[PDB]
This record gives C-alpha cells, sequence and structure tokens, in this order.
C-alpha cells in the first residue's frame, strides 16, 4: 500500500512498496594447504617409483 | 511400459494400486530409490518433492499434494478456516474450534459464555464438560491439541439409538478435478448413545478400531449408502442426496478450492494427485459438520476393489494412457 | 563512481562473459573496436558505464574484465572473435592442460601454478581504479576449473581485497547439458570452500535455461549459444543498476543489503519475463501486470522450485522498458491477493522496485524478440534449497561407494574434505529449513 | 595441443594398428603419400592429436611400430599406408617371442625395449602437451603381450603423470594359435590392471561369433576380425579426433568412466555391423542404431550385459541425424532398462555426436561400456588357465626363461581378485 523513497531521473525511477511490517583464512594457511597437498602427491609418486623399482 | 515406485508399504490403498498396475502388463515396479520412475507412491513424512520433475525424458507424477497437510492436520485445518476469507470466520459447517498449547485465552471467552447461559458445553480433544479438566490430557502428552465444540445433539439411528460419522473419499487429479466417490460409508457406534457421563468411550467416538457388539446391526459396523438412504426415506421422508450430500459436496468443494492456489501443480514441473478422506458429523436437524480431513486414508474392505480401480482410471491412466463412472465430479 | 572487475573462470564462465560483454556493448553503444561515439569525455570519466569500462587515450572503451581458463581452446575463440580488439591481451589468461572435470586438479595441482599469475593480472586492473567496489565472478559449478580454480581464487581475493565485495554468477549442473558424471562432487566441494568468501551468488540451473529455450523459444535442442544469450539477458538486468543512472542497487554492497539478510543464505532466485521467440510472426505485447505475474510462475525461474512452499526474505523487481510505478503497484496489488507469497516474520512484506526506461536490448539475429517492457525479479526464498537437496542427494549416492574419489585423492586432496564439504552442505540445508517453516 | 603417442606391438598389435591408421587417415583426408586432399576443415582442427606436421606441410602419424620378429612389420611397410609412417619409428628385433610371455617381458624383449623408449622419448619431447599413450596388442602371443606390458611398465616409470590406454585383443580357443594363450593373457591382465587407465577388451571370441552368426561368414580370417576392430577403434576415438560439444581427451575419459581404479576394462560395441566389401544401402534409423548398439550381439567382448550392471556408458553417434531423436532414444534405453544401470552413479550415460560418418556408413553408433559383466571374460581366461596350471602343463617354456611358478600363482590370484571386485559392485 505505502510507496516510499521514490527517486526519479532521466533513465528511470525506483521506489520501495511495503505491504506489511515485520513481527577468514590467511595467506600463510592457504600456502600450507596447497603445499600439504603437493607433498601428498609427491609421496604417492615416490611410492610408485619405488614399486616400479622393485 | 510405464514405471513406478512404492515408498510407503503401509498403504492399503496403494498396495492395491500397485497390484492393479502390475497386472496391466504396462507397468514395471522399480526399486524404491530408483530415480527414473514415472509415478511415485510416496512416503507420508518428508516426501522429497524437491527431487520430483528433474528427470529428463520422464513425465513424473506423485500421489500426494505438497501443502495438502494444511487440511489434514487438526491444528492447521482450524487455522486455515479461521484465517481464509473463503471460509472465515464462521462458516455454517465447521464446529467452533480453538488451538491450544501446553507450554487458550480465546477459548475461555466463549466457554464463560456457554456455562452462564446454561448452553451445551461439552468439548473434545478426550471429552468432558469442564475446561481445566482436560488440560491434564493436553499437558501430560506434550503436543499441540485442538479443543472443539462437541456436537451434543446428533442424529441417532433406529433401532439402536446408535451414533455415527460419515466418511467420504475424494480424489483430486493433476488437473484439479475434484472426484467424490459415490460410495460413502457410515462408521457406526454399536452400543447406544448416552449423554450422561462422557467417559463411556465406545458409544461417543466412532473409530472403526475403537469398537473391538462389533457387527450387531450390520457387518463390520459399516452401513453402505444404499441402506442408509433407504433408512432416511422410511424414517424421515427424505433422501441422502438432499438432506446430507448437498452439504458434503459443498464442504469438499469449499475446502479444496480454498487451497487450490497453494498446492495446484498445473504449471509445475511435476504433477500431483491425492486421495482424501473427509469425515462428517450429521446432527439432529440433518445438518452436516466437517470434523477432520484425512491425508492418508484407508478404504472400507468392500470398496477397495472399485475405488482403487477408479484411482487408476482417473488419476494415473489419465496421465499415462494404456492400450459408468464411479465418481461424481464436483464442478468449479 | 566505483569500478567493478569481472572475472570469468573456465569454459562456462568465459562463454557467458562473451555473451554479457557483447550485450553490454550494444546497450552502451560501444562498437567492437572499443569506440563509443556517445562518450564525449575522451580518455576518462566518472560516468556510470565507467564502472565496467576503462578508457584509453585513443577513445577505446575496454572491459574491466579478465578471462581465465586452464586450457586455451575457449579463450582462443575470444582472441580471434568479433570483439578481438575489445580486450587487452593480458586480460586473457590460459593454461595448457585443463582440470579434467576434477575439482582437486583445478584447485590444488594445476591451480597452484597459475594463481599468482592471475592475481598479478587482476592487480593490474585494480590499480586503474580510483575506488574499486569488488568483483563479479562467472563460473560453472561442474567444471574442474569452474569449481576448483574459482574456489582458490575466491580465497585469495579475500586476503588481497578484504574490504571489497564478491558476487557470483554460478552455472548449476544439469544432465541434459552436463559434460561430466562427477559434477555433483565438484559442486559440493566448491560451494563449501567458497561459501564464506561470496557475498551474494546468483545460481543458474542449466535445466531451467534449457526448458525456457525449448518452451518459449521453440528451439528443439538448445546450444550453449542459445543458453548464454538468455543468461546474459538476466545478468544484464542484474548489473544494469551498476552501469546506468539510478537509485537502486548502485553498488555491490547494496545487493547484500537488499537481498541477503543472512550471510550464508546468499543465493537469490532470479525470475525473468517475457521470453518471446524472434521467429514468432505475431506477438501480443505483454503488460506490466502480465510480466509481473510471470515472475511467480516456476517455469520462468533460473532454478526450478516452488516458492509457495518457502518463505521470502527479500524481493526486488528490476524493470526495463515502458513501465511506470502506477502500473507496478496495480500489478502487485492483484498478485498478492491471488498467490502464496509469505515472508519470514522478521522482514517486511515489500518489494524494492527499480525501473530503467531503456527497453531490453537484443543481439541482432538472436533468438529473443524485442519487447516493449521486461522484468527480472530477484527474490531470496528458502525454496531455492530444493536445488541443494537435489545436488546433495546425488553427492550422497556416489560418495556412499567412494565412486571416483580416487581421482581426487590422487591430486592431493584428503577424503575428509569430501565429508567436510558435505557437512557444510548439511548445515546449509538445515539453515534454510529453520528460516522457512 | 594435446597429442597422443601410439604404439603397436607384435603381429596383432601391428595388424590392427596398421588398419587403424588406414581408417582414420581416410576419415581425416590424408593419403598414403602423407598429403591432405580432403574437402572439409573439420578434419584438420585436431589432426595434431594423432599426426605431426613435417616439411612440406605433410602429416606423419605419431606412431611407433614394435616387434621382435621383422616379418609382420615389413608387411606393414609393404602395405597400403606403410609409407606414411616415419621409418625411424620401426623398431624390430630378429629372434621373435615364440608366443611366450617370458621372452617378450623378461629375456628377448628386454634387449629391445630401451630402443623403443628412445623413439617414444623423441616423439614425446616434440609434443606441446602430451595427453598419454595408446597401445595396440594381443594378450595371447609373446611380443604384444610380454613386451607390450613391459613397455607400459617402463612408459609409466618415465611418464608417471600421463594417461596409458590400450586396445588389448583377448585370446580365444575359437581363434587360437597356441595352447599357451591363457598363460600369456593372465600374466598380461595382471599388468594391465595395475599400469593402464583404460583398456578396451577386444575379444577374439566375440569377433569370431559376430563374423559367423551375424555377418554370415563361415570361415572368417583375421582380416574379417580386423575389419570390426578398425571400425570400433575409429568410433571410440572420434571424440578425441574431431571437435564437438564435448572436446574430450584420454584423461577426461578415464575420470568419467572409471569409478574405481582397477575396474577400467571397457566393452566396446558397434552398430551397424558391416562385413568387408559389401556395402549396406539402407541407413539405420536412430531408434535402430540405439537398439543395436546396446545389443549383446554387437559387443566386441563376449559378455552378456544382462549378467551384470553398467557402471558408466559412453556413446558416439556418427552421421547426419537428429540429436533431439538421439537424446530421446538414449533416454528411452536407460528409462526402460534402469535395472542394468547402477542407482549410485547418477546420469552415468553420456552421448556425443559427430557430423562426419565413417567411410561406407551413412550413420553409425559406437558404444563404450564399463560393465561388471566383463568379469565373464576374465573368468573364462581363468578357467582355461587353471585347467593347465593345475598340472603345471607347458610351464617349462617359461621356467626356461627364468620365471618361477610363484609368478603364475600371483598373476592368477590378482585376476581372480579383479573378478571378485567386479562381482562386489554387481550386487550393490
Ligand atoms: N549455461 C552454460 N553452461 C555451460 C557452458 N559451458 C559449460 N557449461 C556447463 O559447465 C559444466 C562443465 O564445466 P566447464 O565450464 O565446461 O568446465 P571448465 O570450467 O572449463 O573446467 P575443466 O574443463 O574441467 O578444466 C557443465 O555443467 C556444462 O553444462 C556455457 O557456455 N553455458
Ligand atoms: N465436535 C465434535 N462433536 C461431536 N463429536 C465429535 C466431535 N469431534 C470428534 N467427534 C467424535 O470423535 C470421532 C471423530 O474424531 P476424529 O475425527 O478427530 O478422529 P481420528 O482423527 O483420530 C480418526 P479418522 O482420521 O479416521 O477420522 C467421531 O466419533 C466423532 O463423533
Ligand atoms: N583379432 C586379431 N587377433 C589376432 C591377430 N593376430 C593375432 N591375433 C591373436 O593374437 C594371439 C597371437 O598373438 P600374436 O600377436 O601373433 O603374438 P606376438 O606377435 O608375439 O605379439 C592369438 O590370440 C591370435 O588369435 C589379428 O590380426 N587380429
Ligand atoms: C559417463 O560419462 C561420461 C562418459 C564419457 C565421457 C564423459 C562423461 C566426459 C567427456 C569425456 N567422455 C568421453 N570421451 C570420449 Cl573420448 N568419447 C566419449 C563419448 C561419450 O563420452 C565420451
Ligand atoms: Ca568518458
Ligand atoms: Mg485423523
Ligand atoms: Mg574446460
Ligand atoms: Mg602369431
Amino acid at each position: 500500500m505505502e510507496v516510499i523513497e521514490l527517486n526519479k531521473c532521466t533513465s528511470g525511477q525506483s521506489f520501495e512498496v511495503i505491504l506489511k511490517p515485520p513481527s577468514d583464512p590467511s595467506l600463510e594457511e592457504i600456502q600450507k594447504k596447497l603445499e600439504a597437498a603437493e607433498e601428498r602427491r609427491k609421496y604417492q609418486e615416490a611410492e610408485l617409483l619405488k614399486h616400479l623399482a622393485e | 511400459m510405464y514405471t513406478f515406485v512404492v515408498r510407503d508399504e503401509n498403504s492399503s490403498v496403494y498396495a492395491e494400486v500397485s497390484r492393479l498396475l502390475l497386472a496391466t502388463g504396462q507397468w514395471k515396479r522399480l526399486r524404491k530409490d530408483n530415480p527414473r520412475f514415472n509415478l511415485m507412491l510416496g512416503e507420508r513424512n518428508r516426501l522429497p518433492f524437491g527431487r520430483l520433475g528433474h528427470e529428463p525424458g520422464l513425465v513424473q507424477l506423485v500421489n500426494y499434494y505438497r501443502g495438502a497437510d494444511k487440511l489434514c492436520r487438526k491444528a492447521s485445518l482450524v487455522k486455515l478456516i479461521k484465517t481464509s476469507p473463503e471460509l472465515s470466520e464462521s462458516c455454517t459447517w465447521f464446529p467452533e474450534s480453538y488451538v491450544i498449547y501446553p507450554t487458550r485465552e480465546v477459548f475461555l471467552a466463549a466457554y464463560n459464555r456457554r456455562r452462564e447461559g446454561r448452553e451445551g458445553n461439552v468439548w473434545i480433544a478426550l471429552i468432558s464438560s469442564e475446561a481445566s479438566e482436560l488440560l491434564d490430557f493436553i499437558d501430560e502428552q506434550g503436543q499441540v491439541h485442538v479443543i472443539q465444540k462437541y456436537l451434543e445433539k446428533p442424529l441417532l439411528l433406529e433401532p439402536g439409538h446408535r451414533k455415527f460419522d460419515i466418511r467420504s473419499w475424494v480424489l483430486v487429479d493433476h488437473l484439479y478435478n475434484i472426484y467424490l466417490y459415490r460410495e460413502g460409508v457410515l462408521r457406526t457406534s454399536s452400543e447406544p448413545y448416552n449423554s450422561a457421563n462422557f467417559q463411556d468411550k465406545t458409544c461417543h467416538l466412532t473409530n472403526h478400531c475403537i469398537q473391538k457388539n462389533y457387527g450387531r446391526y450390520e457387518e463390520g459396523n459399516e452401513m453402505f449408502f444404499e441402506e442408509f438412504n433407504q433408512y432416511l426415506m422410511d424414517a424421515l421422508n427424505t433422501t441422502l442426496e438432499n438432506s446430507i450430500l448437498l452439504q458434503i459436496k459443498h464442504i469438499i468443494r469449499s475446502c479444496l478450492m480454498c487451497i487450490e492456489p497453494a498446492i495446484s501443480t498445473k504449471h509445475l514441473h511435476y504433477q500431483s494427485f491425492q486421495l482424501f478422506g473427509f469425515d462428517f458429523m450429521v446432527d439432529e436437524e440433518l445438518k452436516v459438520w466437517l470434523i477432520e480431513v484425512n491425508g492418508a486414508p484407508a478404504c472400507a474392505q468392500k470398496l477397495y476393489a472399485e475405488l482403487c480401480q477408479g484411482i487408476v482410471d482417473v488419476a494415473i491412466s489419465s496421465v499415462f494412457p494404456l492400450a459408468t463412472s464411479i465418481f461424481i465430479k464436483l464442478h468449479h | 563512481m566505483r569500478e567493478c572487475i569481472s572475472i570469468h573462470v573456465g569454459q562456462a564462465g568465459v562463454q557467458i562473459g562473451n555473451a554479457c560483454w557483447e550485450l553490454y556493448c550494444l546497450e552502451h553503444g560501444i562498437q567492437p573496436d572499443g569506440q563509443m561515439p556517445s562518450d564525449k569525455t575522451i580518455g576518462g570519466g566518472d560516468d556510470s558505464f565507467n564502472t565496467f569500462f576503462s578508457e584509453t587515450g585513443a577513445g577505446k572503451h575496454v572491459p574491466r574484465a579478465v578471462f581465465v581458463d586452464l586450457e586455451p581452446t575457449v579463450i582462443d575463440e575470444v582472441r580471434t572473435g568479433t570483439y578481438r580488439q575489445l580486450f587487452h591481451p593480458e586480460q586473457l589468461i590460459t593454461g595448457k592442460e585443463d582440470a579434467a572435470n576434477n575439482y582437486a586438479r583445478g584447485h590444488y595441482t594445476i591451480g597452484k601454478e597459475i594463481i599468482d599469475l592471475v592475481l598479478d593480472r587482476i592487480r593490474k586492473l585494480a590499480d586503474q581504479c580510483t575506488g574499486l567496489q569488488g568483483f563479479l565472478v562467472f563460473h560453472s559449478f561442474g567444471g574442474g576449473t569452474g569449481s576448483g580454480f574459482t574456489s582458490l581464487l575466491m580465497e585469495r581475493l579475500s586476503v588481497d581485497y578484504g574490504k571489497k565485495s564478491k558476487l557470483e554468477f554460478s552455472i548449476y549442473p544439469a544432465p541434459q547439458v552436463s559434460t561430466a558424471v562427477v559434477e555433483p562432487y565438484n559442486s559440493i566441494l566448491t560451494t563449501h570452500t567458497t561459501l564464506e568468501h561470496s557475498d551474494c551468488a546468483f545460481m543458474v540451473d542449466n535445466e531451467a535455461i534449457y526448458d525456457i529455450c525449448r518452451r518459449n523459444l521453440d528451439i528443439e535442442r538448445p546450444t550453449y549459444t542459445n543458453l548464454n544469450r538468455l543468461i546474459s539477458q538476466i545478468v544484464s538486468s542484474i548489473t544494469a543498476s551498476l552501469r546506468f543512472d539510478g537509485a537502486l542497487n548502485v553498488d555491490l554492497t547494496e545487493f547484500q543489503t537488499n537481498l541477503v539478510p543472512y550471510p550464508r543464505i546468499h543465493f537469490p532466485l532470479a525470475t525473468y519475463a517475457p521470453v518471446i521467440s524472434a521467429e514468432k510472426a505475431y506477438h501480443e505485447q505483454l503488460s506490466v501486470a502480465e510480466i509481473t505475474n510471470a515472475c511467480f510462475e516456476p517455469a520462468n525461474q533460473m532454478v526450478k522450485c516452488d516458492p509457495r512452499h518457502g518463505k521470502y526474505m527479500a524481493c526486488c523487481l528490476l524493470y526495463r522498458g515502458d513501465v511506470v510505478p502506477k502500473d507496478v503497484n496495480a500489478a502487485i496489488a492483484t498478485i498478492k491477493t491471488k498467490r502464496s507469497i509469505q515472508f519470514v516474520d522478521w522482514c517486511p512484506t515489500g518489494f524494492k522496485v527499480g525501473i530503467n526506461y531503456q527497453p531490453p536490448t537484443v543481439v541482432p539475429g538472436g533468438d529473443l524478440a524485442k519487447v516493449q517492457r521486461a522484468v527480472c525479479m530477484l527474490s531470496n526464498t528458502t525454496a531455492i534449497a530444493e536445488a541443494w537437496a537435489r545436488l546433495d542427494h546425488k553427492f550422497d549416492l556416489m560418495y556412499a561407494k567412494r565412486a571416483f574419489v580416487h581421482w581426487y585423492v590422487g591430486e592431493g586432496m584428503e577424503e575428509g574434505e569430501f565429508s567436510e564439504a558435505r557437512e557444510d552442505m548439511a548445515a546449509l540445508e538445515k539453515d534454510y529449513e529453520e528460516v522457512g517453516v | 595441443m594435446r597429442e597422443i603417442v601410439h604404439i603397436q606391438a607384435g603381429q596383432c598389435g601391428n595388424q590392427i594398428g596398421a588398419k587403424f591408421w588406414e581408417v582414420i587417415s581416410d576419415e581425416h583426408g590424408i593419403d598414403p603419400t602423407g598429403s591432405y586432399h580432403g574437402d572439409s576443415d573439420l578434419q584438420l582442427e585436431r589432426i595434431n592429436v594423432y599426426y605431426n606436421e613435417a616439411t612440406g606441410n605433410k602429416y606423419v602419424p605419431r606412431a611407433i611400430l614394435v616387434d621382435l620378429e621383422p616379418g609382420t612389420m615389413d608387411s606393414v611397410r609393404s602395405g597400403p599406408f606403410g609409407q606414411i609412417f616415419r621409418p625411424d619409428n620401426f623398431v624390430f628385433g630378429q629372434s621373435g617371442a615364440g608366443n611366450n610371455w617370458a621372452k617378450g617381458h623378461y629375456t628377448e624383449g628386454a634387449e629391445l625395449v630401451d630402443s623403443v623408449l628412445d623413439v617414444v622419448r623423441k616423439e614425446s619431447e616434440s609434443c606441446d602437451c602430451l595427453q598419454g599413450f595408446q597401445l595396440t596388442h594381443s594378450l595371447g602371443g609373446g611380443t604384444g603381450s610380454g613386451m607390450g606390458t613391459l613397455l607400459i611398465s617402463k612408459i609409466r616409470e618415465e611418464y608417471p603423470d600421463r594417461i596409458m590406454n590400450t586396445f588389448s585383443v583377448m585370446p580365444s580357443p575359437k581363434v587360437s594359435d597356441t595352447v599357451v594363450e591363457p598363460y600369456n593373457a593372465t600374466l598380461s591382465v595382471h599388468q594391465l590392471v595395475e599400469n593402464t587407465d583404460e583398456t578396451y577388451c577386444i575379444d577374439n571370441e566375440a569377433l569370431y561369433d559376430i563374423c559367423f552368426r551375424t555377418l554370415k561368414l563361415t570361415t572368417p580370417t583375421y582380416g574379417d576380425l580386423n575389419h570390426l576392430v578398425s571400425a570400433t577403434m575409429s568410433g571410440v576415438t572420434t571424440c578425441l579426433r574431431f571437435p564437438g560439444q564435448l572436446n574430450a581427451d584420454l584423461r577426461k575419459l578415464a575420470v568419467n568412466m572409471v569409478p574405481f581404479p582397477r575396474l577400467h576394462f571397457f566393452m566396446p560395441g558397434f552398430a551397424p555391423l558391416t562385413s568387408r566389401g559389401s556395402q549396406q544401402y539402407r541407413a539405420l534409423t536412430v531408434p535402430e542404431l540405439t537398439q543395436q548398439m546396446f545389443d549383446s550381439k554387437n559387443m566386441m567382448a563376449a559378455c552378456d550385459p544382462r549378467h551384470g550392471r553398467y557402471l558408466t556408458v559412453a556413446a558416439i553417434f556418427r552421421g547426419r541425424m537428429s540429436m533431439k531423436e538421439v537424446d530421446e532414444q538414449m533416454l528411452n534405453v536407460q528409462n526402460k532398462n534402469s535395472s542394468y544401470f547402477v542407482e549410485w552413479i547418477p546420469n552415468n550415460v553420456k552421448t556425443a555426436v559427430c557430423d562426419i560418418p565413417p567411410r561406407g556408413l551413412k550413420m553409425s553408433a559406437t558404444f563404450i561400456g564399463n560393465s561388471t559383466a566383463i568379469q565373464e571374460l576374465f573368468k573364462r581366461i581363468s578357467e582355461q588357465f587353471t585347467a593347465m596350471f593345475r598340472r603345471k602343463a607347458f610351464l617349462h617354456w617359461y621356467t626356461g626363461e627364468g620365471m618361477d611358478e610363484m609368478e603364475f600363482t600371483e598373476a592368477e590370484s590378482n585376476m581372480n581378485d579383479l573378478v571378485s571386485e567386479y562381482q562386489q559392485y554387481q550386487d550393490a
């Protein structure tokens, strides 16, 4: 029912119509995750090269 | 070949519907968690409507209406009728009711009316004539209960001075056609009615299981519609259609048209139908009152065959075709 | 004025960026060579379109954009396409091998080798800004790059630009157009890792856009080109407030204020109307009431769900074309009396309305017809949670057997990150249910 | 670009390998001279995946031809497209393997393998971004089996982060050179289970049955079996060689087809089934392509798909047809038969379409299925193996080259395990 905060200009207009009222990780830790995962990969690769050496 | 799944095994009605479907040769039954179904006979609690209608290449249908609980849960039915202008406030066909919590004020407004004017003041959850007396029931259970005006002057049958309630099965299809099964049933009370003390159980409340006189005046304590219509003619000079059924059809139409905007699946990506059980009370002046609406109802043993076949004709085969009508269409 | 930088990640993000920037140019009268005759301030300005375009001394209007993909094929099409001259070559960043539909390969293995290069290229646009507002990030949920690399980029932008807002346009996976069987894994992993780093995210379910193209554009099997030109229209009406004169959502901060009362529940539902085929020989032009009504039919939503069975926390109507407030209020008055629109008890039952008099633009020889008036509704409904339920259930079905999990552990992830991501999803679904019943 | 390096080893490896280069060179418009005299540019957009570009803008297959006896290779050079290959990529010994896995893997093959890896290295170092390798070989002989797996082991050691994919021809008493092929196949499968990402199980039993029963051939040759192999090999690599909505590579294929690392043995299928020479004049309708491509009689591994369940499926439709109909027909197949597709991998069937059909057909369909019914093929091999191994029969051929009975016992155990694991997901 109530129309409020009506603002007009050459490009258009805007307004609000009410009907009823109511009732962070760091750079250090990011590097320590990317490197943890590369470690885990290089380990898996090393276990494979060791297996193929057998 | 169409395909369906069964996620509620207690369903007597849909146990009989999957039998009929399988015995067509055109319906395969998958494992209950197989997503590539055409039709879902779903569970009763936490049915996952959000996962319906996202299988490409499949038209999906379900035997329940999301949001229909608003009619089939005692507490919300009372809320729906008092707040919806399509019914509220006082529709001539709903008993004055109030919602109560065991953690009430408006109830005492009309209760203090109904004792100082000597008016009838029996109520229900369960039954008695003093307000505070039944709060022991409310409070030692722990749920939200409804306190409703007890219909002190009902219509009793003879011989027997018995009491009854009428159950009508209504099917609402994917088009929102309202189909009222022509065969209703009168759940009857075998032991006479006595308005003296309201703790004598068997004779005031008419649940089929709460009577296990079981079979005195007719098998299973079930009076089909033919016999009841004959009784009204011989005894009162009127028919079932004029004295009672016009009001039943009016109430069913009013209830279901009220929620149609909130539950219809007309433009939805999945389709709904649902079988309902409307339970009515007829009083001394052949006046029909709505008691409750039941969302997962059972059928009388006789009418299983015919009603379940019409669920297929009207609600399932209309969407998935194969290869007189037992329903009265309530028009709108 | 305050600048916004757009970041397009992976195939879906890049292709949708092409679609949007093509459309932006047609709306602002910027030609493929970057010239803008309407602009009388040569070499600079604090105009509204300067939020999305910088200016060279030679009169060229250049998108404040960067395109990133782990693979050259798609961005190579930008480098040689119609808007070849529009983009500084340092804004087109490609790798050599893609993430193979694997979030862990995109996030950890390959992402760790290009992340610093991208942030230096992002830093070179930010240094051209007098008052950077934040970022708009376009990406798929399902791609390995779209999920994996966006996730890592989003974490870094938080540390390097902690006082700046981040909005997403996210393409939610749909089997009729998907390219990989593991897209549920990627969607859950990237939503979990990004959730605390995004201020407001507009999800677009490819299934919604597909059916809209089939149903209302009579396209039997829509291409990405069909989907993206429709998507670009929705994105354009969401960003128009940033690129034009107006009072509503003028800065990225205001999207969160108007649309997101709680930080985690920051996924508004977009509904757009009318979508009319260009090949239609006869069209009866739809009224303010008719198109406002369409905003409450699920078939016009960017995600299929039923808002009748949820609650609203916020609702904006963004009109373009021949619309005046008198007709909006008239239409709103009718809709509320005939529809199930229920707000949370702790929010006012109101619509924030913005109107731009310029009617929507369409790309010549496109599939969309030119219309007299159009609207995009942004509502934040608990009903959207249905999409999280759908995605999560598919996730649960494979993760119960650990299917494909070995492809991720093999890139350095730990199985536990699957369960952590899934638990956060579980928390997200429980939050929506509390607010919505 | 994302280049594949192809390796054909042994008699069978080189014969199906030659026909493959023959078939795909025709599809891409390259002649035996190595010159491009095609019509459309859609043939060149990813020609680099399998071809290098030498002086005079000539296309040379990135292929290495390997054998321990020079005869079959000389036949290839003598062959129709033989001059298209780079002569330095012919690496031959003179002894031969005698249908003996031990000579290929341990004695005679050891001498030659470093020379092959020198050629492999030269082709790899020229690649912008190598995706991986394709090996063509039989499992029942000596070179393709014993040396081919030894090569795969060494290729993985030097290129551990690249994809290894094989076309492995399984032996069968219906097309059988030697009694020892179950020994050679079992030893090789143990290596394939550990050292490849994707193996197409090409069953000579299936190819013989197709030639006999369906194609109405009474005494089929290796040329009739290899006609079916080239058609299948063309189909399954279409999405690698031509651009499409998918833009696929060997790694994406393994990521999406292999839910568990050891279960990476695919059943290929092809439709319509074509015998050499005689061309079929009626094109199949998309409903028929779809029904035939899932038919057991079109599977190149002699297994019954109704005895297992599909983990994942890939399908390639080639021709000028309606992809609206293709999408409806493929959905039709899974919806009407959902019982044979695992509940627990949603949307596990993926379909691609390519405008260019194979030579001779106006429309075709190629099927790549990762089915648990592939156990039936390994159980067959295990049965034949145990029949001899229980009596240590013919084992002297192998202990004479330094192998121990322990190694046979181990290889048999691993393939039994591979069987059990396939059976574990059939019931889930
Ligand atoms: N709407 C739309 N969706 C797209 C587009 N391109 C890809 N998708 C969807 O994105 C998902 C796959 O992610 P992609 O963007 O293709 O992959 P990517 O981000 O490049 O990452 P990788 O290829 O795995 O390295 C699937 O769900 C596709 O349907 C597009 O242009 N428009
Ligand atoms: N206001 C009322 N006045 C008179 N009788 C009432 C009444 N409310 C309930 N009853 C009586 O109790 C029974 C109806 O109660 P109710 O409908 O809540 O049972 P119920 O929900 O447990 C079983 P169903 O769902 O199958 O009907 C009838 O016997 C009816 O006479
Ligand atoms: N399908 C097919 N199978 C073959 C061909 N040549 C040999 N085989 C099978 O391969 C096995 C013999 O192996 P072969 O390749 O000759 O041994 P190798 O040269 O030492 O590697 C037997 O199972 C043969 O039936 C062929 O050209 N096509
Ligand atoms: C079951 O989900 C799949 C299955 C397969 C694939 C994908 C998903 C994603 C892209 C890679 N991929 C494919 N790769 C190739 Cl080479 N050919 C085909 C043909 C059909 O899909 C193919
Ligand atoms: Ca300017
Ligand atoms: Mg009840
Ligand atoms: Mg990509
Ligand atoms: Mg031989």
